[PDB]
């Protein structure tokens, strides 16, 4: 009960609607054999159902009025109460890859303009070279704020414009 | 002597109005005589029309 | 006889050396890219083959292959078929209470 | 009428007379470039203004420059 | 086979190569971790 | 040795059985444009108005609704064929104006003594800004 919410291990609607989809699933089955192909694939269906419905009510995630999971994007309300796992830990998780690859191919256009042609291994793409940068790119925020530091990550008003 | 830049020097471009203002080319011949855009420069990056060189005044260049 | 069948051996050598050079049919898109219209004019030069050449009979024979190569991609399609009938489907349910 | 100016980055090359569809441009003497020729708009009375003169000039930010204007029987290019 | 290795480092090549294993990545890591929608431990 | 060359319409023209893409009202009423040039040998050419028509060995005239089907005309008769058009300005009135090659040279050559109009001798970037020739009368570019 964060904002009028309440744990989705505490709702009701929360569980009549795991109730509401294990009956469809159940009423699926009934056509088939025991152990056919088919029962076996809809009762696998049944477990990880119920592996996610018993996982979601264990990681403390919030349901409404509607008995769906909820995820607070505020840290502060996700610190304080325990949900940082909802957006707060994967909003790091995004970004650590995120910067990962907008540091790779930076660093693979920067290592192929200095050459005869670079555009020539723009479109045939120099593999050791870009394995190699991806192997060595796993410390990206560490040299992104070392080359923020000197100035070498932006450029000055070498820059091309119009007419200002 | 031989006014404007050298035979191969890179130098940048101050024609606000071109495609290629403050960006780097090589001059591969400046003309001696009494022409109004003498130097010439010849770029990798290629304009919208698809041409590679152009001619420019004195004061319109700037080496390095 | 005037129809006849006539040939000529090996005119094109099989190498990939060319699979290494995109835009190698045309003379415009040989030199590589500056600009990425590059790209868009390698796949849509791709099969104008009358505007690579102007020699008929060249034309001709890389028409008469992308033929064989449509057809072969046709013969899989249709043996796909076959297959995904065969070992995913009820087929032999369905001939029972079709 | 449109407008049909050239500038003096032209370089003489007459490209922009050869490409004109309709013998608005033409080639003068001139002593400001190598070629010793400029172009010259005398006939922008039957100028349509379909800028195929500025598709072919080669100088960076064109030396030839059509400026659409008022548009009679002849600049909308009309067989009727 | 130089001018193989060559064609496949082309662009679509490397693409079609790298798509199909960030993809078959998360599939194989949505097979063996069914159904993540929050951060657990 | 070349001053303005004259027409008589007594020139025959291109066997052509004749196209839908001919003059309409406004060669009657406003002006039509006709086209001259003297051909080496009986040949096949491409009409600007659609069809195919061949020309005779001596002088041909032909006549079109528009500058630019003559001068589609004489580009493909100077580069196809090689021979030398020139294309007149025909009024209701019999009027008659030399519209092609003025001073005999066509005008990708230089005559040296044609008279260059419409040259600023001004680079197009050093154009002033459209705040200098608000109200000039009428509505005006910056390239005056
Ligand atoms: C931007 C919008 C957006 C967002 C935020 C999400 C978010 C999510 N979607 Mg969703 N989705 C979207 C758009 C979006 N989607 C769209 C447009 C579609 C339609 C195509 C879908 C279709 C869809 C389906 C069908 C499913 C999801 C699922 C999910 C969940 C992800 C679970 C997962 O795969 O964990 C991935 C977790 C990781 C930790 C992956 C990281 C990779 C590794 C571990 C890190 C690197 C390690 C190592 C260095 C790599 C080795 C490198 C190698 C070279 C050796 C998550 C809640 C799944 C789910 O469970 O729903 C809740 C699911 O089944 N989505
Ligand atoms: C869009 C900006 C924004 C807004 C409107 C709020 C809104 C709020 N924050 Mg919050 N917060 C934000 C960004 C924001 N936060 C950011 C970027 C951080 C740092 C990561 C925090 C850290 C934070 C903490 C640590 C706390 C709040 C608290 C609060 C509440 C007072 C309110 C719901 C407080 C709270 O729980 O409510 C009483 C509280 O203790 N916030
Ligand atoms: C027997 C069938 C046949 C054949 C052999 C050709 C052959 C040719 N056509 Mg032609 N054409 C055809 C049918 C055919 N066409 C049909 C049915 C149409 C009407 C749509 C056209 C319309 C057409 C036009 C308008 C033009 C051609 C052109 C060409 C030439 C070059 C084509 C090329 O390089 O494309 C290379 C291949 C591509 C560019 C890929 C196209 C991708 C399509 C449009 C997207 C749809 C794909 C898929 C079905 C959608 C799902 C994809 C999924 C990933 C979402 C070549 C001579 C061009 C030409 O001659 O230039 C002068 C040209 O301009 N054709
Ligand atoms: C029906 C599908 C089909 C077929 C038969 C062809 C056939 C061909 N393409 Mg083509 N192509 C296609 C779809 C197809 N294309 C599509 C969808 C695109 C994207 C728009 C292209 C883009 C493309 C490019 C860019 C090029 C070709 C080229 C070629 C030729 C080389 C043949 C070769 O090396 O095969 C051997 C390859 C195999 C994989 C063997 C099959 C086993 C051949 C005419 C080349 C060409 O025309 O050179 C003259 C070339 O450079 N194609
Ligand atoms: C153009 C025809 C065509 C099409 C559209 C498909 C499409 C498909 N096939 Mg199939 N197949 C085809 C021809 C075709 N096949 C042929 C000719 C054969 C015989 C070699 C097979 C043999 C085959 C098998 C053995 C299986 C499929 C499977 C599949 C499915 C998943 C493929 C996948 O994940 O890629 C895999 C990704 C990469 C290879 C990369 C997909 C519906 C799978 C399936 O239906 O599972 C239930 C499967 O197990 N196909
Ligand atoms: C007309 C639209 C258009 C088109 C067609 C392209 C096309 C392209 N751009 Mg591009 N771009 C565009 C607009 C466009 N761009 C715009 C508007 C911008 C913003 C200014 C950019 C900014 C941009 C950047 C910054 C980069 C590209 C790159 C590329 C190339 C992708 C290479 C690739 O497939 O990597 C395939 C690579 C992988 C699948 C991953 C690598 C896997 C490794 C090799 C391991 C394999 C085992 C390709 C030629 C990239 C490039 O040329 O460098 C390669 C690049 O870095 N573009
Ligand atoms: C390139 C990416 C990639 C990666 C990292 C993996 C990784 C894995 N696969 Mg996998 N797989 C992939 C692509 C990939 N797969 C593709 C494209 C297919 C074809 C559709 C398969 C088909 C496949 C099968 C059939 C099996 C695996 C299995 C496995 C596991 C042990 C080997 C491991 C998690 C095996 C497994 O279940 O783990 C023991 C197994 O039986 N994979
Ligand atoms: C497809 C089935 C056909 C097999 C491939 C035939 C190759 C014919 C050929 O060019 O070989 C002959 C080529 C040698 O080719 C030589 O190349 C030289 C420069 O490259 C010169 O150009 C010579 O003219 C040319 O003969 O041999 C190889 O390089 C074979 C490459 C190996 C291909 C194996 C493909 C494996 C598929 C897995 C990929 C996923
Ligand atoms: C389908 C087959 C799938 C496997 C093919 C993938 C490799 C193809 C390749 O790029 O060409 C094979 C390339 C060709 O290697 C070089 O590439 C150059 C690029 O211009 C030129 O082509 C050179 O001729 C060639 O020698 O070989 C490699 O460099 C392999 C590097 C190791 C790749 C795995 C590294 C680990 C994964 C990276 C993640 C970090
Ligand atoms: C906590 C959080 C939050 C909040 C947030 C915020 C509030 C933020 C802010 C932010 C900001 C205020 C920002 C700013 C910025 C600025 C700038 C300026 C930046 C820049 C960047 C860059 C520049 C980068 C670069 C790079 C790198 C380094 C990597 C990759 C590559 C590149 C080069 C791109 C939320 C709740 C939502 C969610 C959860 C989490
Ligand atoms: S518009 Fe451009 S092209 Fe058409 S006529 Fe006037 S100048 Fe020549
Ligand atoms: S504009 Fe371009 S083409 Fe026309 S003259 Fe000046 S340079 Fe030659």
């Amino acid at each position: 009960d964060i904002a009028g919410l309440t744990p989705c291990s505490e709702s009701k609607a929360y569980a009549k609607l795991e109730k509401k989809e294990l009956k469809t699933l159940e009423k699926r089955l009934k056509q088939y054999e025991a152990d056919s192909a088919p029962a076996v694939a809809l009762k696998a269906t049944m477990e990880r159902t119920k592996a996610r419905f018993a996982n979601y009510a264990k990681a403390g995630l919030l349901c409404g009025n509607d008995g769906l999971p909820h995820l607070i994007a505020d840290p502060g309300l996700a610190l304080k109460y325990g949900h940082a796992g909802e957006v707060f830990i994967p909003t790091f998780g995004f970004l650590y890859v995120a910067g990962y690859i907008g540091y790779v191919g930076r660093q693979y256009l920067i290592a192929v303009k200095g050459e005869a042609k670079p555009t020539d291994k723009e479109i045939i793409i120099d593999v050791p070279l870009a394995t190699k940068l991806a192997w060595q790119g796993a410390g990206w925020p560490l040299a992104a704020v070392q080359e923020l530091q000197r100035g070498t990550l932006l450029e000055k008003e070498e820059n091309i414009t119009v007419s200002p | 002597k031989e006014v404007g830049p050298k035979r191969g020097s890179l130098v940048k471009i101050l024609r606000p109005e071109s495609y290629w203002f403050n960006q780097v080319g090589k001059v591969v011949s400046v003309d001696q005589s009494g022409v109004r855009y003498p130097v010439v420069v010849r770029f990798e990056n290629q304009n919208y029309a698809g041409v590679t060189t152009n001619n420019y005044a004195l004061d319109e260049v700037v080496a390095a | 006889k005037k129809v006849k069948i006539a040939v000529d051996r090996n005119p094109v050598e099989t190498s990939f050396e060319k699979w290494a050079k995109p835009g190698h049919f045309s003379r415009t898109l040989s030199k590589g890219p500056n600009t990425t219209t590059w790209i868009w004019n390698l796949h849509a030069d791709a099969h104008d083959f009358d505007s690579h050449t102007s020699d008929l009979e060249e034309i001709s024979r890389k028409v008469f292959s992308a033929h064989f190569g449509q057809l072969g991609i046709i013969f899989i399609w249709l043996s796909g078929m076959y297959f995904h009938g065969a070992r995913f489907s009820n087929y032999e349910a369905w001939l029972s209470d079709p | 009428a449109h407008i049909v100016k050239i500038y003096d980055t032209c370089i003489g090359c007459t490209q922009c007379v050869r490409a004109c569809p309709l013998d608005v441009l033409e080639m003068v003497p001139w002593d400001g470039c190598k070629a010793s020729q400029m172009a010259s708009a005398p006939r922008t009375e039957d100028c349509v203004g379909c800028k195929r003169c500025e598709t072919a000039c080669p100088t960076d930010f064109l030396s030839v420059r059509v400026y659409l204007g008022s548009e009679s029987t002849r600049s909308m290019g009309l067989s009727y | 086979m130089k001018d193989f290795t060559t064609y496949l480092s082309t662009a679509p090549v490397i693409a079609t190569i790298w798509f199909t294993f960030t993809a078959g990545l998360l599939i194989e890591i949505n097979r063996y971790f069914p159904d993540p929608l929050v951060f657990s431990f | 040795a070349w001053t303005v060359p004259t027409l008589n319409p007594d020139t025959p023209s291109p066997i052509f059985g004749g196209s839908t893409g001919g003059l309409l009202r406004k060669a009657q009423t406003e002006e039509f444009y006709v086209i001259t040039w003297e051909a080496k040998k009986e040949q096949i050419f491409e009409m600007p108005t659609g069809g195919a028509a061949i020309m005779r060995q001596g002088p041909n005239l032909l006549k079109f609704g528009k500058k630019e089907q003559c001068l589609a005309l004489t580009t493909q008769l100077r580069n196809k064929f090689k021979l030398t058009p020139c294309f007149y300005r025909v009024f209701p009135d019999g009027k008659v104006q030399y519209l092609h090659p003025a001073d005999g040279v066509y005008p990708e050559k230089v005559n040296a003594g044609r008279v260059g109009a419409n040259q600023n001798m001004r680079r197009i970037g050093q154009n002033v800004n459209p705040i200098k020739v608000k109200f000039s009368g009428r509505m005006m570019s910056p390239a005056e």
